RNA sequence: AGAGUGUAGCUUAAAAGCACCCAACUUACACUUAGGAGAUUCAAUUGACGCUCUGA
């Protein structure tokens, strides 16, 4: 059924008069721009660490499969065969306080 | 008096000019060329040039564009090319740094409109 | 890396205020949730 | 009557069976760029061009 | 050449407690909270706190505070569970709750005749059974406990060929969903290590390179 | 022209496709179309996690068909997003799944359920 | 111990060009705009500091 909940509620149209004052200082926007620049740097660093880990584990698993192929001629065919238990796979996110 | 390549109508850019300013904003360096119809570069303005690079904070922003606009408008003043036909694509024309480039062209003394050929 | 998708922002423009209420369902696990009428502790019976 | 071509066929090395695994034109600008470098390159057919045609200084610059 | 089959497993514990934030992350989150306050749109609680107070002032010239106070006292009632069961113990490697914000890896000392090596948990298999079955047998046999774990696939993660009659070691990667770990003070030398003490426990080249396929994050 | 050596220098419909079970024949084992339900209490966290998983999908050459969502439920409101994913290998399945497992911000559950 | 060696992720580039990230429009992606970080491993073509492979 093509019904979604992305429609804006009708109450958000009348009384848009509560914060017409958006005023900052020059040091505040200087620190905001420095934060944006440095956080682009840190996000690039985080993603490049992620890419380094990804390429390392890709090459480790590819070398593992290739040496399993050259050391076991009857196991590399089933080392790529997929598992039928991954359809109802579930994992919840992290928490703060232990039970 | 001299002919312009008045055609090339369907394809972008149009070749009906005598001197073309083409700006490519790369990842690191922004450059503006002034050319003939032959494809030959007449006037170059690059941030790959230490005299303007050493006076800039970043080689790509509105500031570097305004600086190279002043530089190339000056360069066309000593190069004797006084008239232009410039064609930007409509999304780039609404950009702030290259409309500041257009403002730099206007204040420099190089008109962004070539006179019509006399037939 | 459990903080990448927690540093968020409401991409809409017609949205109200949101405050970080700590919620517990039944297990004693307090989680920050952006919600209205800024409660500080929650417990589903 | 089809005759074999003289030089290398353009847009032939990329012709694969799985074009979706190849990375894609997302923009309008990369295309005109690439077309500009190949248009500046010579070809074996008739084209428009046929008829109408040390360390110390670097260290000091880096420090500045 | 008589080839010796050795399989193994790299056990992974998903972090139940998330990683604490950077102070610079706290600063940019404060800036994000400021801009969220700035770009919101006349929501109803401030309507019941500002305009109601203005109407009360108009009535006096001729409750939100109590609700916020009772919110504060109910916050002070339920004490938050401590995220740090790590520094108070500082030596309880035999427990599963040694660390919470990182992944934990099972790791067992093993006694040979010619060797005595602190190894990632291994087992011996014959070609009749599946390597995934070998890992399942390793989980069900070596720790003598009641974990309910989960795999991702039959593809291995780390291969090491050491000889003295050749020998090979394959490293899988599991994931602990739940576990009844009865009698946590076992006679074995199982120790969960996040990332660092591996380099303190696993010296040789076949064991100092385990971390390149372990999720460091 | 049909008889010149430069025949068909401008043809492009052979470069354009002018137009679901799993493909596991003998050696190349392939998933079908997936459905990842990212369900969360907050629109912001679920939307950001959908954006980040989409950015890891398009940067690792993964075909993404749709990024739609189903309507919420009244209970506290439960939002969710659906990210359809096709294109994996078994090693890539392990790696992509463990990246998704290790990238969960706060209390958001996962799903890799198939179509229908 | 020996061999192959060596420009940010990639270059039969000579301090570049494509990559990459954040901010805005987009449910989302993508485009675009605004911004950002980048390197010729150290000494006089040669030696030695870093990586990979082959040995014990």
């Amino acid at each position: 059924i093509p019904i979604e909940d992305f429609i804006t509620p009708l109450k958000f149209l009348d009384k848009a008069r509560e914060r017409p004052q958006v005023e900052l200082t020059f040091e505040e926007t200087e620190r905001r721009a420095l934060l944006l620049k440095k956080w682009s740097l840190y996000k690039q660093q985080e993603r490049k660490m992620e890419r380094d880990t990804i390429r390392a584990m890709l090459e480790a698993q590819q070398e593992a499969l290739e040496e399993l192929q050259l050391e076991s001629p009857k196991l590399h065919a089933e080392a790529i065969k997929r598992d039928p238990n991954l359809f109802p796979f579930e994992k919840e996110g992290p928490h703060y306080t232990p039970p | 008096v001299a002919r312009k390549e008045r055609g090339w109508r369907t394809v972008f850019p149009s070749r009906e000019f005598w001197h073309r300013l083409r700006v490519i904003r790369t990842q690191h360096h922004v450059e503006a060329l002034v050319e003939h119809q032959n494809g030959k570069v007449v006037v170059s303005a690059s941030t790959r040039e230490w005299a303007i690079k050493k006076h800039l904070y970043s080689t790509r922003n509105v500031v570097a564009c305004e600086s190279i606009g002043r530089v190339l408008a000056q360069r066309c003043l000593e190069a004797g090319i006084n008239f232009m036909v410039y064609q930007p694509t409509p999304w780039e024309a609404a950009s702030d740094s290259m409309k500041r480039l257009q403002s730099a062209m206007t204040e420099g003394g190089v008109v962004l409109r070539e006179p019509q050929r006399i037939y | 890396d459990s903080s990448r998708a927690s540093l968020t922002r409401v991409h809409r423009q017609a949205y109200a205020r949101l405050y970080p209420v700590l919620l517990v369902k039944q297990d004693g696990s307090t989680i920050h949730i952006r919600y209205r009428e800024p409660r500080r502790m929650l417990a589903m019976p | 009557r089809r005759t074999p071509p003289l030089g290398p066929m353009p847009n032939s090395d990329i012709d694969l069976s799985n074009l979706e695994r190849l990375e894609k034109y997302r923009s309008f600008d990369r295309y005109r760029r690439r077309a500009e470098q190949e248009a500046q390159a010579p070809h074996w057919w008739r084209t428009y061009r046929e008829y109408f045609g040390r360390t110390q200084q670097l260290l000091e610059r880096k420090q500045a | 050449s008589p080839w010796r089959l050795l399989g193994a497993l790299c056990l992974q514990r998903p972090p139940v407690v998330s990683k604490p934030l950077t102070p610079l992350q706290e600063e940019m989150a404060s800036l994000l909270q400021q801009i969220e306050i700035e770009r919101s749109l006349y929501s109803d609680h401030e309507l019941r706190a500002l305009d109601e107070n203005q109407r009360l002032a108009k009535k006096k010239a001729d409750l939100a505070q109590d609700l916020e106070d009772m919110w504060e006292q109910k916050f002070l009632q339920f004490k938050l569970g401590a995220r740090i069961t790590e520094a108070d113990e500082k030596n309880d490697r035999t427990s599963l709750n040694r660390k919470l914000d990182r992944n934990l890896v099972l790791l067992v000392r093993e006694k040979f005749g010619d060797q005595d090596v602190w190894i990632l948990p291994q087992a011996e298999w014959q070609p009749g059974e599946t390597l995934r079955g070998t890992a399942e047998r390793t989980l069900a046999t070596l720790s003598e406990n009641n974990m309910e774990a989960k795999f991702l696939g039959n593809a291995p993660c780390g291969h090491y060929t050491f000889k003295f009659l050749g020998a090979k070691v394959f490293f899988f990667k599991a994931l602990l969903l739940t576990g009844d770990f009865s009698q946590a003070g076992n006679k074995g030398h199982h120790v969960w290590v996040t990332k660092d003490e591996l380099g303190d426990y696993l010296k040789p080249k076949y064991l100092a390179q385990v971390r390149r396929f372990v999720s460091d994050l | 022209y049909k008889t010149k050596p430069t025949h068909g220098i401008g043809k492009y419909k052979h470069l354009i496709k002018a137009e679901v079970r799993a493909i596991n024949l003998g050696t190349d084992y392939e998933y079908g179309v997936l459905n990842i339900h990212l369900t969360a209490y907050d629109m912001t966290l679920a939307e950001s996690y959908a954006q980040y998983v989409h950015n890891l999908c398009n940067s690792l050459s993964i075909k993404v068909e749709e990024s739609y969502a189903m309507p919420t439920k009244t209970i506290l409101t439960t939002h969710e997003r659906v990210v359809q994913i096709s294109g994996l290998s078994a090693t890539f399945a392990e790696i992509f799944l463990e990246i998704i497992q290790s990238s969960l911000p706060e209390g958001v559950r996962l799903s890799v359920k198939e179509h229908t």
